[PDB]
Order: C-alpha cells, then structure tokens, then sequence
DNA sequence: ATTGCATAAGACAACA
DNA sequence: AATGTTGTCTTATGCAAT
DNA sequence: ATTGCATAAGACAACA
DNA sequence: AATGTTGTCTTATGCAAT
C-alpha cells in the first residue's frame, strides 16, 4: 500500500497508513505499526511525498 | 379521483386505551386511512383528515354523519380554511355511507388477521399497536380485494412510468420556434433533445429552447 | 545558470517566480527546479469521490433522527426520503427504541409502498438484532454508511434540516415562539406533509408526489463526454440522470451505470 | 386569482413558484404575496465589513504568539508584521511573559524602524501594566481588536501560517523529523527571515524589504465607481491603493480615508 | 556602492555575563552595525551570528576578519562557499581588514555602558535585559545620526526615497501600436489605470491592452 | 436601536438584541433586558423579523 | 440618519422614515413621532428630497 | 495496474511501472520489479502503449 | 483553422 | 474598543505557431 | 440606443 | 461497509420596449 496522511477529528493530518482498496469516495487505510484497517472518505485523505 | 370521501368512528376493545379507531375512504379508489384515538374530539377530528389529505391529496367533498365532534364549529371553519365541502347525513345511511361498509368489514378482517398471526389475541401491546394499523394499511391499499384487477394505488395515482421529456420547440435557423420536439436532459448550457419522429438526440444550447403550448 | 538556482533552492525553498527574477531564469528551469524539492508539493491533490444516489423510486432510502425542541415531549422524529423522487415520510416518538424505528418504516411502507434498500447511520438501534431480524422478515436491504461521517446520508440530512425551516416557520406563523401544544403535534406534521410532498420545491417543474407516482427515466441516455479517471474527457458514453449536483452515465457496451460529479461529464458534440 | 394565493401562504407557506404554477398567477402577484409573510425571509442579510489595513510604512502593526513544537524547549515565538510592506520579523522566547514581549519588539524596532500603531489581541500579558507603561514610554499607540476574534488580525495570523510552513519545509528538509537541536535553532529563524522578507512572494513583483525601505504611494488616486453604502455605485471618489483582497478609496472633497471591500468598487468610465 | 564589503571581530564584555562574549558586523559602504552575543567563542554560535547580520541586512561579497580559530575554520569555510561570500582574512588587528571594526567597537561600548547608567545598571544587567539592551543600542546605533553629516546608514543603505509612480508600461493603442511612455498606478481587476508620463493625465484601460516597458 | 440576532460560539442566533453604533465592520450590540453593551463583529450579526 | 420614505402595499411612499443601521439587505427605518423601528426590505426604500 | 511511462529528471520517459494509484494532482505507480510506490505527479505519467 | 501556450481569473485553506 | 488574508493551485482564454 | 425586465447562472448554509 | 445536498438568494445577461 502507498502512504497516505488522514484527517482525524482534531483536525490534523497524521502520517502512517496505507490505503488497501479504493471506493469511488471511500478507502480503507492500514497503519503500519498498529497494523488495522479504518474505512475514511476519499475527501479525508491526502498523500506524503 | 378526490371528489368524495366518507368517514366513521368504530370502536374495538383489542388497543386499548385509544380503543378510537377513525377512518375515511374515497369513492372513485376506495383508498383507506385510519388513525388512533385515545377519544373522539373535535381536536381529534382535525387531527384525521389532515393526515388524509398528505397521504392521498385534496379532496373536492366529504360527506358524514352527524357526529358530536363531526359538527362542531371548529371543524366547520378548519374545512372552510381548506375550502372543502362538508355534507353531514344519518348517522347509518346508505345513500351516503355506501363504501364504508366494504371499508369497516375489510378493516375489521384484517386487523384481526394480523393481530392473531402476530401471537395476540386480545390486546396489542401499546408499543405495537401502530405496526399492526400501518402493516393492515398497506395490504389493503398495495394489494388488490378480492376481484380488483388493480389495487386501490393504481387507480388513485395511475401510476405509469413515461420516458419522454415534455413537448418543447426549438429555435430553428429561420428563428422560429419549431414544437413537436422533447427535452432528454438539461445539461450545462446545453440540453440533448429529441425529434418525436425521427427519433434523433441533438444537443443544443439553453437559449435556444423554450416548452410546447 | 540553474546550478545557483538549485543551490538556492535546496538552501532556502524558494518559489518559483522569485527564483527566475533572482537569477535570470525563465519559466521551465524555475518549474522544474521548484517541483524537485518533494517539500514544496505535499498535499495539493485531495481527491473528492462524492456519489450517493438511487436510479427509480422505492430502490434507495435514507434515514435519520431529529431532535426538535418544539415536539416535547415527543421531541425525536424519524425522517425517510426516497432518493428517487425526495418524497418525505416523518413520524413522532418519545425515543430513540428501536421499536419507534418499527413503526417509523411501517407508516413510510404504507404511504410509499416497499422499497428495496435503506441506507442510515450506525444508530444506536438502527442494527440492533430485532430491527435487523424485522427487516430482514420485511425482505429489504440495509446498508450503513462509514461509521462516523454523518455526511454520507446528506440527502436525509438536507431533509432534516429543510423540515425543520417548515415546521419552525408554521409553528411561529401560528404564534407559537417556544413550543407547541400537544394538541396541534399532528396538524402540523400533517400540514408540512402536504406542504412538502404535494408541492414542487425550488425551480423544478415537477411535484416530489408526482415524480414518485409518474417517473421518467431515460432507456437510452444522450451521447456525453466523460473525464475517464485518466483525467482527460473521454468520448463514447451516455447520461442516464443529469441532476443539479451530481449525475449518473451509462456504458455503452459494458453497460454499466456509475455515479459521477456533474464536473466530470459534459456534452458530446 | 389572489385571495386563495393568499389563503395558501397564510397557511401553507409556499414559495412563489409553486404558488404561481397552483393557483394560475404570474411573476407579481406570487412575489408580493410571499414576501408578506415575515417568516419567509429571515435571515438572508448578513452584513460583512472586512478591512484592517495600514497605508504607509512604519504605521500600523499586528502581533501574536505561536506554539511551535520544533523549537522546544523554546517553542514560543513571538509574530510581528508591518501591515503597509508586509514585513516580518520573529523572536524566540520561552514563556508568553511580558518581559518577552518587551524583548520581542525592540528587535523589531531595531530592524523595521519606529511604527505608530500596533495591533494586538487581548493576551494576558500585551495589556500587563508594565507593558502599557514600557510602550508609553517609548510613546506609540496601542489598539486592541474586539476581545475574542483572533480575526481582525487577519494579517499576522496569516503570516503566522506562512512562518510555520517555511519553518517547517526547512527543518524537515534538512534531516529533522520532530523537532530541531539546540544548536539549530538560531540560525533556522534567520534563514526564515532572510527567506520571507528578501525574496518575492507569490505573484507581487515589489520585494517585501525593498516595499518597506522603498515605497510608493499615490499622492492622487484615479477615477472609480464607489458602491457607497446608499445601495448603487456612486461616481466621483479616486481609490488610494486597491489590494487583490481589498481596497482604499478617497473622497474629492472631504478627504476621507477609507477601508472598503474591494467589491464596491469599480473602475470609472 | 553599497553592500559589497563587511567586516567583522569579536569583543569580551565583562558586564554582560555570563554570555560575555559579542559580536560586530560592520558594513564598509554605509557603516551599518549589526551585532549579536554568544556565550562560548564556538563555530555553531558564530555562525548563527553572521545568519543572522545577513537576514538584517542581506547578502554581501565580501568579509573581511582575523585568522582567529573559527573564523578560518572548515565549518565557516564550506558554509561561506555555500552561501558564496568570498572571505577574507589578515593580520589580527591590521588597519585594513579591521579598519572599522575598532571604532564600531567603541562606539558600541559607549552605548552599552551609556545606557545602562541610564536604567542605573553597574556592573552587570541580569539575563533578562540584555536582549533589549543590545536591540536599543542598535536602533541607537543604526537609525539615527552620530556623524556630521545628512545620512543615517539606513539613508545610506537601502536608498529609503518614497516613490510615487509605478513601473512603466507600454500600453496598446485601439489602432493596435504599442507605446511607451506610460506608467501603471492601480493594478485593479480588468481594468489598470494608466497615467500619461508627460501630461499625469490618467485613463482606465483593459488588462491584455498594456503590456510592461523594456 | 432595531432589533438584531447575533450568533454566539454555539452558533445559534438568540433574540432580544440592540445596535448603539454602526461601525464600519463593528457594531456595539446591548441586551433586551440585562442592559448590557458589548462590541460584536458586522459579520456575526444578522437583523430580526 | 436621512429621512426617506418607504414602498407600502397600498401604494404611498410614506414618509417620516429615517434609517438607523443600513444593511445590503434591507434597511432598520425609524418613525419620527412614533420612533418605532421596523426592518424593510431595500427596495420597499427611498430617500427623502 | 495498467502499464504506464513514467518520467525522470535525467529527460527519458521510462517503462516498467503500473499506476495503483491515481489522485487530482499525482499518480503513484509501481514498478514490476522494484515492487515499490512512490507518489508521480500527474504530469509525469503517460500511457505505455 | 487546430493545437499549444502564456497569461489571467478564480478557488481553497488555515492561522491556539 | 478596534473590522480576513493570500500563497498556492486550477481552470479558462487569446495568441502565436503550425 | 436606454431602461426595464425575464431569465439564467452562480453562491451560501447547515444538519447532534 | 456504504461517497454532500439544494433551497434560497444574488448577480449577470439579453431582449424587448421605449
Ligand atoms: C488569548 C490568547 N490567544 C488566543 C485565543 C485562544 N487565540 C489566540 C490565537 O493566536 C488564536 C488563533 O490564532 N486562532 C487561529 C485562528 C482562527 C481563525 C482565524 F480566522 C484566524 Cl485569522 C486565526 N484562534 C484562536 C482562538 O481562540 N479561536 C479560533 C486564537 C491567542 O493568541
Ligand atoms: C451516532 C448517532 N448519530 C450521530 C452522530 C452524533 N450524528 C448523528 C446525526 O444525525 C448527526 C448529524 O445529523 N449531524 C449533522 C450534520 C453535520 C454535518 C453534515 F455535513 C451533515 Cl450532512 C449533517 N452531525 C452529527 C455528528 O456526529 N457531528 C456533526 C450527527 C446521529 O444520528
Ligand atoms: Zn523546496
Ligand atoms: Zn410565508
């Protein structure tokens, strides 16, 4: 999976997740280090790099 | 179509304490409505129609009884308000209530119906009781009784499914305004249409259309 | 001379203009001296996937609670809409049970007929177990959106907000500023139902009852242009539905219908 | 056909095309019956008067505090704009105590000169007594904006923002993900500052350090058309400066000096 | 012409400790004064200092010093290289790469103690004043006059005029010739008012119409 | 002055309002009944009826 | 504020109207006997000589 | 992953990469042997035959 | 005329 | 008491070349 | 042509 | 798990009349 910056409801954009699949306006990210899948709309998330 | 409609107050031991049952039915669809009451009061009498009319429309007369609360002045000015036409009858009459006899026994079989295939045989649980009103509502109104080739819908609503944009002229070259044409989708400045002959979709722009008749 | 470019940039992040005045530089070597710096273009690209929407009436539903001040002490409503044709079915209770959701459908079964899927929030007895058991013995699909953006049921949400401008207005068009007796609870439910449903909203020249009971859908839609997901407009598609918002397009041999922002379509020829 | 139009709204509240096509009226009359009602319009006037803004250098200036988690563990900086040239200059402190902000600004002055005015928000220590006294003994003014707002200071707000970015992109262009040694700070902070202050910013092509030792002003504006408030555009003012986001108009003959929305105004003939 | 030669030494301040130790970068062109304090004589911390006197003041050609430790040093070296300043180096204490660095630091000396008689601080101001010390006796320094002549360094710097006109432009004319000769004031959406060089007679004309002068 | 509503942090707009001065892009606004004059920016306030 | 004279739906412009505080809007006119304030549309509006 | 051509600063336009990934602004492509994403500007990408 | 380009116009976001 | 700002990005457009 | 109008197009908000 | 929406309002445009 490739990295991904998602919001979170404070309002910032933390790094460390890779997306798995792609919706039309929906996505499911996995952290790299606690590992776990987390459904977000397409509009939530922003690459790195 | 919502010209007349007919009304009564029936009662039934099974919901209590709003033992009230309310109905009202139309002529020309037989369409049902029913609606809970804890007492029959002229506030209760506004409170039926009202819900009526959302469902089905406005109506052109109603005629009913001469009930406590069916004439009483506050009902008098709320259809004058609506400007619908009362006419009260005998309380039993069959010149005038001629649909809610079909209608009581229709109601009365399926409400018993579903209240014993549900697991209830003498009261309804207070927090259930407008399942079994709504569930009976929609078998009797969905579903066509007994010879009906259609369902009371059908007949009140004539619902077909057209597929064709209203009849719409477009500016021909000559600068008139030529009909016979439909509208299939109205785009950004733009708006496909269609000649009802030929059967062709032309995009053209949004100043330069304008409806039939 | 782009080596003191580069070195200026890779020691100070500067932009692109500033850097073509600062060392007689034109417009390429500035562009593709500014792009190398992966710091100076990080977030940029946000994609906005934005697509609900059912294709004929009694397919899609939304659902969602309210809580009006002016209802007490039955203040929560339960709100439907039919994404087709944005016909409004409310009812009134006193809690969030999943018994009020029960009667809720039921009624909106009963004036609307029978639908085929309901698409609501995670409610907190919205997937209870007898609310799915009862659904599912009713034979209707459930789905529910992410958990937690109260934003993919936007159509029921507008609806909310929508019936609460009319109900406010007719209550204090009554004169009626802090609340309403429980007496006139149901008149005025009534009397925005048929404000509501039977009276065309906006500028369309079609009523929401009429839309549901007489639909229009197109067999063949018109030929359009479509900005493929390639990010170019693309030819050999058509429209199905080209709402004010947003729209839906057809293949024409793979036959597939998709919904799309209005921005990436536009008319062919 | 009026009076049922009238009945509907009375007791309907129905927008004007719905009550035009329902009752078979036209333009007027659905108009002038639904704008009777008081509870058709409510809201839809929302006034918006966005405009503060110095005209010469050295003559207004804004201030505000910053967290930055890099500069631990003297995280708080110190934000100070001149509002004419656009000009920054930053200071590092560890506490929002007034003795910094005593610091703060005398390095300022030592760099931009001696303004007039500076803007401030209401902080804990800006209006400290010691500060008001130290400030009077210099002897320039001291304006705080309405006590809540971090908004009317629109501008050092925004140049707060930039300062973050540019700090940011350095230090994490070098090879520092969280936060910064202590024998980086310093000079970190002067590269930001030479970065802003002496280079170009966008599009502009008038260098902020060059605009504020250097600058130019119109002794008389040109003609323009004035939405003066009466409702139209007024003819006969000439604007002073005109800013992308907004603009300065002066009057002809009462020499009036104005902060006005660039929307109400346009060129003249 | 200014900005093109700097010089720069270091000086002991017993009445600033603990961060005895203060630095002076002097322009040669216009004498402006620029100076920043350090407690150890390390690289790291001079450096910040020259960082420093550059963003005040900008980039110069050339900088003049001693061979002290640092100041020829391989960190100073390659960032100088970087930045691309020519160095420069000499005896310590020449009459020609510290020409002006001498009379800067006494000057700065006067000032200091000057004014922290005139707060009443003798032997040594606490931690906290310093920075504001050193900031006043810049502006001191720096805008104002302690010469006989008509131009403070900052009037001699930057060339501080006050400018009226904008840049030039050579506007179209409707037969479609461009001409010179004009000079944009208001850069207004659409339209830019353009005044006539010669008559200062103004006129609204659209954007593409006008193109810049030379 | 004319009655005005004016949103608070929660974002409602509450009655019982009145303008003193018209400022530019300010406005002093004073309660109904408490009598109490506070400063408010032009665009945070909307009018009444 | 200036006097000015308001649209009525019987069709007089009446006058003894003077607006306190002025909006894109509508306007917050004022009575001079009756000095009661009432909130007009813009175009129920117009000025006084 | 349709095959795409990517771009390099050194002025060649270099195959052996499947776009997993398309956003507004960039595209993040995967080699087939490197098996590694990385974030490409869209303008960087064109279609491999 | 077609394509491409150089510019202009307009939109978005976030600062305790 | 005392008011949004603007760098960055995107799309649209006219010209210049083809 | 100048004014007004009839229309279309675009913009804001808020809903637990 | 599964994606903003659109009524209301303001501004702009063009035609038809004057
Ligand atoms: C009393 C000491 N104090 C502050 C109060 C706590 N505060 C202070 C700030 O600096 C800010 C600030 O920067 N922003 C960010 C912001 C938000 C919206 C805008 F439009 C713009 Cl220009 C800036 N917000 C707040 C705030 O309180 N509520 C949003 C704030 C501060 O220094
Ligand atoms: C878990 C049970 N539950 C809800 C969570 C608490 N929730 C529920 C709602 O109905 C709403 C809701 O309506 N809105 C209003 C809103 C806000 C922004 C928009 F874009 C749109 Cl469309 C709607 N917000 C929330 C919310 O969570 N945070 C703002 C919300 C709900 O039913
Ligand atoms: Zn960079
Ligand atoms: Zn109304």
């Amino acid at each position: 999976g490739p990295p991904v910056k998602i919001r979170i409801e404070t309002g910032e954009w933390e790094k460390g997740w890779n997306v798995l699949v792609w919706g039309r306006g929906y996505a499911a990210v996995k952290n790299r280090d606690t590992d776990k899948v987390i459904w977000v709309p397409s509009r939530k998330v922003k690459p790195d790099i | 179509p919502l010209q007349i409609w007919q009304t009564d107050f029936t009662l039934e031991p099974r919901m209590a304490p709003r033992s009230w049952l309310a109905v009202t039915v139309d002529t020309a669809s037989s369409a049902i409505v029913v609606t809970q009451h804890g007492r029959v009061t002229s506030v209760a009498v506004q409170h039926h129609w009202a819900t009526a009319i959302a469902v089905l429309g406005r109506p052109k007369a109603i005629k009913t009884d001469n009930g406590s609360c069916f004439t009483s002045k506050s009902t008098r000015e709320w259809l004058a308000r609506w400007g619908i036409a009362h006419t009260t009858g005998i309380p039993g009459n069959s010149q005038g209530q001629a649909m809610v006899e079909r209608a009581n026994r229709l109601l009365k079989d399926k409400i018993r119906v579903l209240a014993e295939g549900d697991g209830f045989m003498k009261r309804i649980p207070t927090s259930k009781q407008g399942e079994l009103l709504a569930k009976a509502m929609y078998a009797l109104n969905h579903f066509e009784r007994g010879e009906n080739t259609k369902t009371p819908i059908q007949k009140h609503w004539r619902p077909t499914v057209l597929t064709e944009g209203p009849p719409v002229k477009i500016r021909i070259e000559t600068g008139e305004w030529e009909k016979g044409w439909n509208v299939l989708v109205w785009g950004r400045g733009y708006a496909a249409v269609k000649n009802r002959d030929t059967d062709k979709v032309i995009w053209v722009p949004s100043r330069k259309v304008k409806p039939d008749i | 001379p782009l080596r003191e470019a580069k070195d200026l940039h890779t020691a100070l992040h500067i932009g692109p203009r500033a850097l073509s005045k600062a060392c007689n530089i034109s417009m390429q070597q500035a562009r593709e001296v500014v792009q190398t710096c992966p710091h100076c273009n990080s977030a940029p690209a946000l994609e906005a996937g934005v697509n609900p929407r059912g294709l004929g009436p009694l397919q899609i539903w939304q659902t969602d609670f309210t809580l009006e001040p002016r209802m007490a002490p039955r203040s929560w409503l339960a709100v439907t809409v039919d994404t087709a044709s944005s016909a409004i079915v409310v009812t009134q209770h006193g809690r969030v049970t999943s018994v009020a959701v029960q009667h809720h459908w039921a009624t909106a079964i009963a004036v609307l007929g029978r639908p085929k899927a309901i698409k609501t929030d995670n409610g907190s007895c919205f997937t209870s177990k007898s609310t799915r058991e009862w659904l599912a013995r009713w034979g209707i699909a459930h789905t529910t959106g992410i958990p937690g953006n109260s934003q993919g049921q936007a159509m029921v949400e507008r609806a909310n907000r929508l019936l609460k401008d009319k109900i406010r207005v007719l209550a204090e068009g009554d004169g009626f500023m802090k609340r309403i007796p429980t007496s006139k609870q149901g008149e005025l439910l009534a009397k925005a139902m048929y404000a509501l449903n039977h009276f065309e909203r906006g500028e369309n020249t079609k009523t929401p009852i009429q839309k549901h009971w007489r639909p229009t859908v197109l067999t063949e839609g018109p030929p359009v242009k479509i900005r493929i997901e390639t990010g170019e407009w693309e030819k050999g598609w058509n429209v199905l539905v080209w709402g004010r918002g947003y729209a839906a397009v057809k293949n024409r041999d793979t036959d597939k219908v998709i919904w799309v922002p209005s921005r990436k379509v536009k008319p062919d020829i």
